[PDB]
């Protein structure tokens, strides 16, 4: 859902 | 760091890069100018998340409220940028260097018209209140800090106070920069008054320019990828 802008957050 | 002059010069460091793109060689169609201009979004939405990461405290907030701040203000931020980038040049929205697009040329995608012309009234009231550059930086601040966030319920509380505690210093760096300019204490609070009422008109544009990119969308006239896309269907 958040997919990805969880990845560039970490 | 949060101090004045300390945090105004961190938000200084932190400016993202300015994102390079050009015209086709063909004249524009409806479907091409909404695929240079959503090109241009993606790609700025994924340095919007780096520049965030460097504001003071924001990577100390729960990682779930980080992801709602972003999906509630990313339209305003590129938008405040466009109208920084283009207070200078009336008539005219410089979405890159080599990108500058005439107040005529929306008659090109329907109903996108409208919202230049939302845009461009909105950058000719900062003009005409000669806004600052450290002004522009407190300000563009207070719009990712500034949504509802309305309590939800999450699996696993001092991050709502972290969010108020950086929102009230982002306020007094501002009110620190207004007072430099030497005015009268009611010429102080009117500038105050008249930047943040600002805040709303932002608001509305982004509202209209949102609708009408998830219409564009759905009728099929322009696709999207990755970063914008996960954004939009997540709206
Ligand atoms: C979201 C839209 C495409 C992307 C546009 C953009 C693209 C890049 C940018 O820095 C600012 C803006 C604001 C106007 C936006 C448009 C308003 C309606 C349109 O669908």
């Amino acid at each position: 859902r958040h997919k990805i802008l969880h990845r560039l957050l970490q | 760091a949060l101090s004045p002059e300390q945090l105004v010069l961190t938000l200084l460091e932190a400016e993202p890069p300015h994102v390079l793109i050009s015209r086709p060689s063909a004249p524009f169609t409806e479907a091409s100018m909404m695929m240079s201009l959503t090109k241009l979004a993606d790609k700025e939405l994924v340095h919007m998340i780096s520049w965030a990461k460097k504001i003071p405290g924001f990577v100390e907030l729960s990682l779930f409220d980080q992801v709602r701040l972003l999906e509630s203000c990313w339209m305003e931020v590129l938008m405040m940028g466009l109208m920084w980038r283009s207070i200078d040049h009336p008539g005219k929205l410089i979405f890159a260097p080599d990108l500058v697009l005439d107040r005529d040329e929306g008659k090109c995608v329907e109903g996108i018209l409208e919202i230049f012309d939302m845009l461009l009234a909105t950058t000719s009231r900062f003009r005409e209140l000669k806004l600052q550059h450290k002004e522009y930086l407190c300000v563009k601040a207070m719009i990712l800090l500034n949504s509802s966030m309305y309590p939800l319920v999450t699996a696993t509380a001092d991050s709502s106070r972290k969010l108020a505690h950086l929102l009230n210093a982002v306020t007094d760096a501002l009110v620190w920069v207004i007072a430099k300019s030497g005015i009268s204490s009611q010429q102080q609070s009117m500038r105050l008054a008249n930047l943040l009422m600002l805040l709303s008109h932002v608001r509305h544009a982004s509202n209209k320019g949102m609708e009408h990119l998830l219409n564009m969308k759905c009728k099929n006239v322009v696709p999207v990828y990755d970063l914008l896309l996960e954004m939009l269907n997540a709206h």
